[PDB]
Formats: C-alpha cells, structure tokens, sequence
DNA sequence: AATTAAGCAATTCGTAATCATGGTCATAGCT
DNA sequence: AGCTATGACCATGATTACGAATTGC
C-alpha cells in the first residue's frame, strides 16, 4: 500500500489536533480531540488493508516524507509497521490501540440550524489575526441579517463586549438568531474553502466545516446564546 | 582564694571534679553524689513548682537509680520535675554563691602538629608520622617544641634558636627572640621516644583547658589515631585524666568528622570560637590569614609544597610551627575569648563546654535563679520544630535618597519580653484575633483589659512579673552597673595620666586602691605625690579592672542577645512556641505601627499627603527620608556642612523624638502590656556634602543600602565616614582589589557626583589589566565537592567555584601540593578561549599561591574582561543605576533633538 | 488611510529603533528611541491624515501585512484604531501620547562639519560582519588624507587600539582631523546608500546618515575627538 | 589566497568534525576528531602558500563567505590572519599551534578487505532517518550475500539485536564475512556519491568514504567482527 | 548513657530546562 | 538569472526554578 501526497498532507493536518490516530482498512480516516472538543474525518483514494494505532504521528509523517511515495507499508514480523522501499527498509513500531484516543465509530452530523460558506482567504486571515491578536474567543453571530464572526479575548474581556476583530461570512434571511463562542485551539482546520453549518439544541451546540477533502466538527462554549 | 571548679565529669554513679585549692594547686577528687529531685505532691511543701503546685523532694543513692526512676515514671506518663543533668545539680549545690577566679590557676594548652607526607595527612588514615610537635602551656607560659630528626620521609639537622632568630637575608627565620626565650627544645631521633615524652608531659602537665586553631579538625584526631594505631588502646586512654577518651565520629553527608572527647579536660576548639564571637568574616580562614588580620604579623613567606619545605629547611619548618602557635596565643590575648567563656561558665555555674550552646547556659542560669527563690524547675517535654513567622522587612524604593535619618530600638527582643511580661507560666488564653492591618492602623478594638495581650492573639497574666523578665531585669541592671564601673575606671585612668604628664611625686610606697570605683579629686591629689613606679602600678591595676569589667559586660551582652535564639527551640527547657511567636509578631506589629505613625507625622509637618517618608528598615531599625524638611527650610542658610549636620541633629533630638516616644506610650496604652519600654533613639545622620553634586545615600533592595554618615549616635565625625551595608563591598566574595576600588567608587558617588565616578572607573579600567593576579578573584566557598565530583569533570548542576576546584585538582593531581577541601575558601579565576587545563575557571585555596609550573600558564590565560565585568562592572552598574548615575558617559542627541 | 508596502517596511525599521511610535497628520514621520542616541525622519509616499500613537508596532505591521493593502485604516469611533477590509474589520487600542516615547520636533541639523558617501554594499558588509567578530564599536577617522572606518571591540579593548576590521570610505580634503566612535547598537539604518554628514562641537556631535528613503541620526561617543 | 566557494564548503564541513584546523602550505587539507575516531582529508584546487593554525574555524569561514570572493588572504604583521577585498581589510586572529589537535601525517592505508559504492541520496536519506528515529549507530554487514547497512540505537537497544532501519548497498563480490559497527555521531561527510572501503585486522578496523573532493576515515567499534 | 543544642528574612549568580522569538540558509514559485 | 514567499533549523534570549552562597536585623 502507498500513500499519495495529498493523503500525507491531510494526515499532517490531522496530527495537529490529536497525538495518535487509528488507521482503519478502507478509504476513511478519523480523528478526535484528546479532550474530545473537536472532531475530523476525511476520505482518501488509497485502499487500506489493515488497521494500526499510531502514536508519534508527526515523526511518522516526517519519515514518510523523506522517502518516495511508492514505498510500501506492511505488517512487520514483530507486530509493528514495516516500510519497504526499493533499497531501504524501516521498522516503526505500532502503538497499542487501547492507549490511542480515537472514536469507536463515525459520527453522522444532524440537520444544521444555520448554513453559510467561508473562503480560504477568510480562514487564512482569521487564523493569522488570531495568532497576532492572541485571541481566545470567537463569537459567530448574525448582525443586520448577515452571518458574521467576531473576535473577543475572554481572559481580558470576560464579557466579550469589545469587538477587536470581525468578519462577515454571508447573508442570512432568517429571524433565527444565534451567537456561538468557540476557543481557538478547537480551530485546527487546514486552509481552504469550506461550508459552515451550525446546529444547537438548548445548552448543546456544535459547528461543522465541510471541505472537498476533509470535514471538521467543533464544540461550542456553553455560554453561547441562541433562539431558533 | 576560695576553691572553684575546673572540670566536672560523670563516671559510673560518681562525679569526678578537678579544681583549685586555697593556695592555688590543681587537684582532683571523686564524690558519690546524692541526687535530689522533686516530684508533684498534693501536700503543701516549701518547694512549689512553676505554677505554685507543691513539690516533694526525692533522694536517690546514685544517678543510675534516679535515671531508672525517671524511666519507669515516664513509662506511666506521669510528670516528675527536677534537674535531669546531675552534673549541673551537683556543681550548683557545691558552690551556690558567686565564684571568684584567677587566670593563673587554669592551664590553657595550645598545640600544633606538623607532619610531612606524599599526600595530605588524613586523620582517618594516620599513615605518616608526626615529625614536628609544639605545645604551649599557659601557666608555665612555656612552649615545648619536639622535633623528629630521623624519618622515612627525611632526616634533618638539629634546630637552633640563634639561627631561627636570624634574618631571612642572613638565612634565618625572623622569629621573635622573646619567644625563644620561653621555648624548651626536646629533639628526638625516633618517633617512639617523641610520643612517650609527649604523653608523659601531657600526664604530668595536664591542661585544664585545651584549645587550638581548628584543633578538633586535625590536631586532636590525628594524634589520637596515631597513638591508637601505634600503641593499641591504652595509648589514647592514658591521655585522658581518668582513662576516658571517647570517639564521637560525626559522619556527615560528604565525609567523616572524627571527634574525640577527653573526659576531665574541657576540650574546646578555637576556630569555632572566632567563628562565634568575633562577628567578622575574612576572605580566608587559614591561621596565617587571621593572624595577618589580627596581629598584622606576617610569617616569612614560603613558595613550594609544605612537605618539601622540611627537606630543604628544617630550621624554618620548626620556626613556622612555633610562630603559628605564638600567633594563636597572640590573637587570643588581643581578643580575650578564653577568659570570656570561663567568666560566662563560672557566672552561670555550668561545665565549660556548655558555652557552646546558649540553650545550655540559659537553662543553667534560670535553674540557679529559681533555686535562689526556692522553686522547682519543670522537666523537659517533647515537641516538634515549627517555623513561626520571622521579622518583617520593608521594601525600599531603589531610588537614591539624599537625606536619611535613622532611628532604632535598643535591644528590641528583651524589651518586648519584659514589657509584655511573657513566660511559659503566665499564659492565660487567646483572644478573638483581628486582621493585622487593623492593628497597624490602630483600628482593631482592645482584645482585653485584664491581661497583657499579644497580636499573635493571646492574653497573659498581668501585674505578676514573669521569671524571664525578672532575669532580664537582673542582667540589664548588672550590665549598666558594670558599664558605670567601666566609665569610673576610664576617668580614673585618664586623671592619673594627666597627673603624670603634669608631674609626679616622690612617694615609693604603693597604697591600697578600691577596685571598680571612681577616684576622688582629693585621692588624685594624694596620688600625684607618688613615684612613677607606683603610678604605673596603679595604672595597670586599673587597666586590668577595666578589662574584667569589659569581659563581664560583653558576656551579659552575649547572654541577652542570645536569649531570643534560646527561647525558640524544641530542645529548650522553657520552650513555648506561642511565646516566641508572640514576641516576633509583636515586633512586626510595633515596627509597622511606628512606620505608619512616622509617615503620618512627616506628612503633617511637611504638609504633603500619603507620602512614604519611611525609607526602609527592619526589626528595631527604621530609616526615614527627610529631604522634604530640608527643602522646606532651604540649603542656602547653612554656611558650612557642619551647620547642616548640627541643625539636623537638633531637629532629630528635639522635634520628632518626643513624638516617637508618645506614639509608643499610646501603643503601650492600646495594648495591656505591663510597662512601656520601647525607647527609640536617633541612630545616624546621612546627608551629602554641601554644594557637592554628590547624592548622599542610596539603596538597592531590602537590607541593601549605602549611607554617607556624618554623626553616628552623638560621636560627631570631623569628616563623614561611609556606613555601607549588604552591598558587595562587605561581601567576602568580591576580590580585594575590586573591593577597594569599588569602595572608592561608592565614596565618590556618595560625596562628589557622577563625574568622579566615571573618572575613577576609567582609571580602574586602565589599571586592572596590570594588577597582581592574587588580588583579583572571587573567593566563595567549596562545600561537598564530592557531590559534584565526577572523574575530573563537572557534574550536573555544578556550581561555578566547584567547577574551578575540579579543574585545579585535574591540573595538580600528582604534583604534591596542598589540596583543597571543604571549608577552605577557594579563590577562583576565569580562563579564556583555549586553556591548557580544559575549562573556563580554576580555583586554588584562598591566600595560597600557584606553584611556578602552572603560574605561567594561568597568567597567560587569565580572562581579564569577563571577571572585570562579572565582579566589578556589574555590581557597580547596579549601584549607580539605583542612584541615577551612569559610570560611562553615553550622551544622546540632546544637542539637537532637544 | 492606505499604507503602501514601502511605508510598512519603513515603519518596521522605525519599530526596530523603537517598539512604539506616535504620528501626526502629514507625510513626514519622525521617531526617536528611549535612550535618545538615535533619531530618524522620512517623508513617506502616502500621507497620514489623523494623529495617533501605537504602542506595539511589530504586531501592527504584521496584521497590516496580513490584510489587503487597499484596506483602509482610520481612528475608530471609540478613539482607537480601526481597519476596514473588503470583508473584515480589525480594532486596535490607541496608545496615549505619554505612554509611548516620541520625538518632540523636527531636528535642525546644523551645517555639516564633514561629508562623505557610503555605498550600500559596504554598509551591508559592516552591519553583517560586526556581529561575526563581536565588533562592538566603529571609528571613522582621517588616515593618509582619506576618511575611512575601522572596527574596534570595546569589551576587550577599552583603549580603542586593536584594529580588527577596517574599511576604506573615500577621500577627504580637509586640514581638520577627527576620530568619531559609534556604538554598533545605534547603527540600525535600513540597507542602502547613505551620505554621512558628521558634525561636532564642544563635547557632543552627531552623525547623519541621509538616504533617499529616510535619514537616520546617531549620537557620538565621548571618546570621539576632533580638531578644526 | 583565493579559495573557491567549494573550498569554503569543504572547510565548513570540516568544522563540524573538529572545532579548529591547521593550514599547511599546498593543496592538501586534513583534520581529525578530538577523540580521534574520525579523520578527513582532501585536495583543494586553490593554492595555500603559508601555514597557520586557527581554533575558531566556523566564524572564520563565515566571515570569509561574507566578504567578496575576490578578496585575498595573508598573514598579519602581528602574526594574525588578514583578509582584504577591494575596499575593506579585516584581521581575524591567529591561534597558538598548541591548542589545535594537529594530525601529524595522513594515513596512506593502501589495502582493505571490502569495497562498495553508496549513492548521495541514499546517504542523505539514512542520515535523515537516523536523525528522526534517534538511530545512534549503524552496522555494515552482509546478509543473503548482500552488502547492507542496518541502523540501531544503543541507548535503547544496548544489545543491538533489533534492527530499526535497513539499507542495502548491493551484492557482495567476495565471500568474506564481517559486521562493522559505526557510531552515527562520526558521520560528517559532505552529501555526495561515495566509494566505501572497509578494512579490519584483529581488533582494529577502518571505514573510508571516498568522494570527488574529500575522503573520510572512521574507526569501527569494539564489537565489529570480521573473518576473511 | 544524656537527647546532643540562636532564630528568620533577605539578595545574587550560575546552572538548567524550556519555551519563544527570530535570522537564515534551504526550498517552492513567478518574472 | 533574480525577487518573493515559505520553513525548519539553529542560535539566542527570556523566564522560571533551583540550589548554593552570604548578610543583617
């Protein structure tokens, strides 16, 4: 089996949120936050024949990048991972699936209370300003019928009353109103154009970003307000 | 001359006591003492306990019987009182009254062994043979020097007094001839006769008190180990007066410390004495360094390995040993320490070694005082060590304050003890504690009006005096009486001196003079008619009386200053954690209270508001800033600096001092304390020279300040003198040359201004390269090099000077030079780029010199710049930047951008 | 306001000299440092229309580089700074005039005592190599009838004698002789050609490195000597 | 002097071997490990006319790379090194010849037991994987009649029985057997195609990598075995 | 057999670990 | 061939802890 460059990039993006991962057979890749505040999944074009728990994923992608994409991954003789190349052989141990934190099954996403789209440039600039403005809280809401996102520093501004950053995403023609608070560390998505869905039930609330390769699900702060 | 004890010991159930008779002969005896303790009794008895409960005496035929009784008594968990240490009880019963002593009845022995070998003589090993011994006896005032002629490490010729008295340029040793006039030489070709002669001299001339420079460090252990390994056990046993010499090996974490106690003789070291009563730390603690510091006397310098000195010059070897013992005796004579401990022990009636612990002497003196008032001493109860809060310290603003006035309390802790009337028995209970900041502002209500309270939250009995305050009053009264005697004797001596310089008489009969009294004018006129010899005899008698009075007063001062450390300790007999916590908490409360009051009064007089005039301070000492008062009056009206000094002196003495006093009267009113005692006094006056752009004074942090003092107490200084405290000048760590130049720089900033600082900085910069390598080195201290010793290279978290020590040991292992150990200050030096040793620092014993094979290598790679910036530039920058000064003119675009 | 990228870079250098700045309306910028030994002025292509003070210029310039150049900058309704983009808006707190050190007024540099020219390559070499050899201080003096520079290391050579680095500057036809010494720390001009105008009188002179994009002013050290 | 940038690269790769270096007159450059397990030699097309020993090679090669390539090198009037380009002259200090570990003479080493050839990219890949997997050591051996290299870690696999990485040099022409163990802290060679030369007698052994510019000699470890 | 013995608050430097910050050569990219 | 942007690497600085050392109330 071989992993294409896009698959390597996607799993690199996925390592940004969880230390470990499960490699299940097929063409589906899953990952969940270690504290379970964020979720992600994707579909690859490579057929997987075996499942393996990986703990040091960043090193794994580093060593994979150093070799050509035609290298084969197999089950080693000692219950571990073997990488076979034309002239080089690597033995990377397989971690215990018990200790690796991952979902036991895919989680379908229910109907969305709110629907909009976000451009790649929007994601890039918001992540960059979050780094630069050392933001910790983002309040996604609707102002003047426009679904927008604002940035608030919860530690300094516990009342989120000072809009240091703002960005308009789309036009929402609905009396439904909402304001969802999210921590930055949940935001680990790779750059790209995405579609944003919001779904909340009372105290419960969640968001979902869908892209052409991978999808993410983000938990919300309990202080979020909403009337649907 | 009444009999007084010299030494006391316990053997079996008998007490061996060596002492002096009426005519002055040292003799011993044994007494089968009869222990007599007390136990709690319901029946009314004359001897009641501390709280007034009756105590019935109980007598035993032996110490062992009393000990077993106490064991079975503590087994049933019932309280039994009395004095546990039967030695103290016996020695108190034997004498009871005061003791009058003489220094000619006590044998002070100052010994020293010089031994050569290929490696440092280890007392644990005791491998080499003692080829030089010196033993000075005080009563004979004679040095006994024994030299080994033939040894496996070398054979030498016989020592000469005349040659040792010759000059070095003439091949001599420059030993003072008055010393060899008191020197007896017993050379021996063989070690056996040497050892036998020393043993029998020890037995015939048995010293009452044995002391020496780090004696228990090497002198005692090595001798006893050698005699043990050469002549089995009887050798060491017979050294002891009663065949009782005991090993007390203190195996610390790093190494081993064999301690040998010769029972019947008060084995007391002298290095610890200088490290306990002198209150001054030198860059080195070698005998040569302290001798140079005390007697200015410099032994003829020697270059090379000590052991190899014998093979080149035996005469100078013996000369050095003799002069070093002489220096020990001389520093003791000028300091007056052995007499001090003897006076303390005789005053408190306890074994000599009891001087080593303030707990012991305070316990003994309180036992004596309570026996005088017919009370019963309670037994000691178990406790656990707990760290109560300590002394509050202000945080000064690191801004250079021009005018600072110092004020202080005199003997704060005893004054608190007596004023609050605190004692383990006076405890009555606790009150509802209020937040401290209420008390500091005088807002919390009165905790009680029937018992003396303490802001730690307690109330203790009123009216009734506390026993500890009783003894404090006793010692204070004795101290002031002795000081008045001192003043009287000083006046008598001055009057006799002025009479002599005016003219003497012609009466050759010496009259009787009453000691410790002031001479009347008629008495002086009578004494003016005597011959010069009689006048000189009276002068020397008065001087000796003054010395005895000084010893008494200083012993009292040590006692009072040590009582605070005595009270808080688990092993102490009258220990009471609540009492000590009360004392320290009350101290903090009082100092913060007076701090707030001072700020209030200074805001009132100066007219400003919420201004922190109190510069800084800690317990019993507060420095305030009063430059605003000077601005209010103005500097122009003062024609001379002394005018300003006397003006601020009068202002301190007459204007705020009554305010401090009335504030403390109000304090004692607020509290229920027995009696107001916190007398505050002005301490020192700090001010810059008039007209000079100097700064006057500054600080750096808590307990860190430099103040140009013009009049400390009332002793007006013609020129101002600096009282630097805490800074790198006082620190031993700073190199001597850097220390002196830094001190000059500090004087320049305080007095002249910035420009002098910069000029002297440049001068020191250009001189520092061409300085002697001996006077530029951090000294620090090596403790447990083994903890960081790992195969000639530094270990994990290796301290800097220890790294240098390891480098030096790498350099000179196998070179047979003096090695570096714990306690020995190790002067370090930095090494630049590629050094042959292989590391950036090298460290050698303080005072010592490097042997010439490595001297060139070290001087070729001394990193001048790094040391110059990490020892002199950095602290100087800290000081000046704390004082708004720059040592190097930097300038800016003020010419144009301004 | 719109700040062109060249103005951003110039502001970045003016940040390197001083982390804070104040600015008045116009196109002329003037910034000092806290120590007062450095000054700088310039005339940017753009024009400032509202006075404002910025405390942390590094993040300011970073976030402005993150956003589009066309995005307008102005003073916010609350007295702070607001930047509007095509889809986003950012807010930054306004630094008070007292909390940021600022130069008082434009500096009237007097008639130059001496003048020369330095090319960009030589200045770049000096700045890049003074760190390699720990060349703390530089001296510009008259050697064999020509003005030249040489590097002296202060930390080890307080006497200013050990010649380590030495660069020929150019001709100097003047009977006057001078030995100006300059701390490398104040040598912070942006890489480029400069005309040195050196002045001195009494005990304090100055050096003006003038260039097409800005002019820098550096104080001289007391060791600097001159004879006219 | 006039050293090509290739000469500078060789010097820089030599600096990672030993902190300092000597410079004999001629076209020959060599140095050796401080512990003596590694030695490097090379022929330089540039000409050296005088000898000088320097301890701080890295800084020197850095500043030399900093100056214009046309510059010339000579020995100073004060026994230092002076390098001068078109406008600037620099004085880099010279060192006491005692401090530098100076190899007395190159090792000719004519004969050896085994020979093979390793490609540049394979060497690069194995160095990178050794960096990634903390592979402290390798062993060149023969299995299934194949010259191969297997990497292991001592601090974890003290017995060196479990292989963590494998690379096959190729087939073995001879029939002799061996297994030479080489610590990875020795590998400092420039990335390039090399010819590998293995020799071993009794206890001692040697591994050489020959390149178009420089050759490297390293000593095998105490567990290296050989029978021919 | 004696129990084995001033107290606490404070300041400074070096080491070490550890992260964050920043040039910089290394790498992918368009003119 | 050269400016432009990105990127880990390596240096370095800043912090913070810790221990060792030393006064002074």
């Amino acid at each position: 089996m071989k992993l294409s460059k896009d698959t390597t990039a996607l799993l690199k993006n996925f390592a940004t949120i969880n230390s470990g991962i499960m490699l299940k057979s097929g063409q589906f890749i899953m990952t969940r936050a270690v504290n379970g505040t964020t979720y992600a999944e994707a579909n690859i074009s490579d057929v997987i024949d075996f499942d393996v728990a990986i703990y040091d994923l960043n090193g794994f992608l580093g060593i994979l990048s150093l070799v050509n994409d035609d290298a084969e991954i197999s089950q080693s003789e000692d219950g571990n991972i073997k990488i076979a190349d034309a002239r080089s052989t690597i033995f990377w141990p397989a971690a215990d699936p018990s200790t690796v934190v991952a979902p036991n099954k895919p989680i379908p996403f229910p109907v969305a209370s709110a629907v909009t789209e976000i451009k790649a440039e929007d994601l890039q600039q918001l992540l960059r300003v979050s780094r630069g403005l050392q933001i910790d809280t983002i309040a996604i809401t609707v102002k003047e019928g426009k679904i927008v996102i604002n940035g608030f520093n919860k530690v300094e501004d516990s009342a989120l009353t000072r809009v240091k950053y703002s960005l308009t995403l789309g036009d929402y023609d609905g009396e439904n109103t909402f304001n969802f608070i999210i921590n930055m560390a949940n935001m680990k998505m790779q750059p790209g154009n995405y579609k944003l869905l919001l779904w909340a039930k009372g105290k419960q609330g969640a968001a979902k970003f869908e892209g052409e390769h991978a999808n993410y699900v983000v938990a919300l702060e309990a202080d979020s307000t909403h009337d649907f | 001359m009444k009999e007084f004890y010299i030494s006391i010991e316990t053997v079996g159930n008998n007490i061996v006591e060596r002492y002096i008779d009426e005519n002055g002969k040292e003799r011993t005896r044994e007494v089968e003492y009869l222990p007599t303790m007390f136990r709690h009794c319901k029946e009314e008895s004359k001897y009641k306990d501390i709280y007034g409960k009756n105590c019935a005496p109980q007598k035993f035929p032996s110490m062992k019987d009393a000990r077993d009784w106490m064991k079975r008594m503590e087994r049933i968990g019932l309280e039994a009182l009395g004095m546990n240490d039967f030695k103290l009880a016996y020695i108190s019963d034997t004498y009871g009254s005061e003791i009058v002593y003489d220094r000619k009845f006590v044998r002070v022995a100052n010994c020293d062994i010089e031994v050569t070998g290929d490696k440092f003589p280890d007392p644990m090993k005791a491998e080499y043979e003692i080829d030089a011994i010196t033993h000075y006896d005080s009563i004979d005032d004679r040095f006994y020097v024994f030299d080994l002629l033939n040894s496996m490490y070398g054979s030498v010729s016989k020592w000469d007094a005349k040659l040792a008295a010759k000059l070095d340029c003439e091949g001599g040793d420059e030993v003072p001839q008055e010393i060899l006039d008191r020197v007896i030489y017993m050379p021996f070709d063989n070690e056996r006769d040497m050892l036998m002669e020393y043993i029998n001299l020890w037995e015939q001339k048995r010293p009452a008190i044995f002391t020496g420079w780090n004696i228990e460090g090497f002198a005692v252990p090595y001798i006893m180990n050698r005699v043990k390994m050469i002549l089995g056990e009887r050798s060491m046993k017979r050294f002891s007066p009663i065949g009782r010499v005991k090993s007390k090996l203190i195996q610390n974490m790093y190494g081993s410390k064999e301690i040998y106690s010769i029972d019947g003789v008060s084995i007391l070291d002298y290095l610890d004495l200088y490290k306990k009563f002198a209150f001054t730390n030198l860059p080195s603690f070698s005998l040569e360094s302290v001798a140079q510091h005390e007697t200015k006397k410099g032994k003829l310098p020697y270059d090379g390995p000590i052991n190899k000195l014998r093979e080149t010059n035996h005469q100078r070897y013996i000369s050095y040993n003799i002069i070093d013992v002489e220096s020990v005796q001389a520093i003791d004579k000028i300091r007056g320490f052995i007499d001090l401990v003897l006076s303390m022990s005789y005053y408190a009636k306890m074994p000599f070694s009891g001087v080593m612990s303030p707990i012991k002497t305070w316990d003994a003196i309180i036992f004596n005082s309570l026996k005088g008032e017919h009370k019963v001493i309670p037994q000691q109860g178990s406790h656990v060590k707990q760290s109560f809060p300590g002394a509050f310290v202000f945080e000064p603003k690191p801004i250079a304050r021009r005018y600072i006035m110092s004020f202080d309390l005199t003997s704060l802790y005893p004054s608190i003890i007596r004023q609050v009337n605190i004692s383990p028995e006076t405890i009555r209970g606790e009150f509802e504690v209020h937040p401290i900041h209420e008390y500091i502002a005088g807002t919390a209500p009165k905790p009680s009006d029937e018992y003396s309270c303490s802001p730690n939250g307690w109330m203790y009995d009123k009216h009734q005096e506390g026993i500890i305050p009783k003894e404090i009053a006793k010692v204070f009264f004795q101290r002031k009486d002795w000081k008045k005697k001192m003043f009287a004797e000083e006046m008598n001596a001055e009057a006799i001196k002025k009479i002599i310089m005016k003219g003497a008489g012609s009466c050759s009969t010496k009259p009787e003079v009453e000691r410790y009294v002031k001479f009347s004018d008629d008495f002086l006129n009578e004494l003016s008619n005597y011959t010069e010899s009689v006048l000189n005899s009276l002068i020397e008698e008065c001087e000796k009386a003054a010395t005895l009075a000084n010893t008494n007063q200083l012993n009292r001062k040590i006692l009072i200053n040590s009582l605070y450390g005595a009270l808080g300790n688990i092993h102490f007999r009258y220990y009471d954690l609540r009492n000590a916590t009360a004392i320290t908490i009350f101290g903090q409360v009082g100092i913060q209270w007076i701090a707030r009051k001072i700020n209030e009064y200074l805001n009132k007089v100066c007219g400003t508001n919420d201004e922190d005039f109190i510069a800084a301070g800690d317990t019993d000492s507060v420095y305030v800033c009063v430059d605003k008062v000077i601005e209010k009056v103005g500097l122009d009206r003062f024609k001379e600096q002394n005018d300003l000094v006397e003006f601020m002196n009068q202002f301190g003495k007459k204007k705020m001092e009554p305010m401090i006093d009335v504030a403390y009267r109000e304090l004692c009113d607020y509290m229920n304390n027995r009696e107001h005692l916190m007398h505050m006094d002005r301490e020192a006056i700090s001010c810059p020279p008039l007209g000079s752009k100097g700064v006057g004074g500054f600080w750096k942090a808590k307990k860190r300040y430099a103040l140009n003092v013009y009049d400390m107490e009332d002793k007006r200084f013609a020129e101002p003198h600096l009282k630097i405290m805490g800074m790198e000048t006082q620190q031993s760590s700073t190199p001597k040359a850097v220390q002196e130049a830094l001190e000059e720089s500090i004087r320049r900033i305080l007095q002249e201004g910035e420009e002098s600082v910069q000029e002297y900085y440049k001068n020191f910069e250009k001189e520092y390269r061409q300085l002697d390598y001996k006077v530029i080195a951090e000294v620090k201290t090596a403790n447990d090099i083994a903890k960081y010793d790992d195969k000639g290279w530094p270990g994990f978290k290796c301290p800097f000077h220890i790294r240098g020590v390891l480098t030096y040991r790498r350099a000179v292992s196998g070179l047979g030079v003096a090695p570096i150990l714990d306690g020995n200050k190790v002067m370090v030096l930095p090494l630049r780029e590629g050094n042959p040793f292989g590391d950036k620092c090298i460290a050698w014993p303080s005072g010592t010199e490097l042997p010439k094979e490595i001297r060139s290598d070290v001087l070729s790679w001394i990193d001048h710049s790094t040391l110059f910036q990490k020892s002199f530039v950095k602290p100087l920058a800290g000081m000046c930047e704390s004082a708004g000064m720059d040592y190097e003119e930097k300038a800016s675009l003020d010419f144009l951008f301004g």
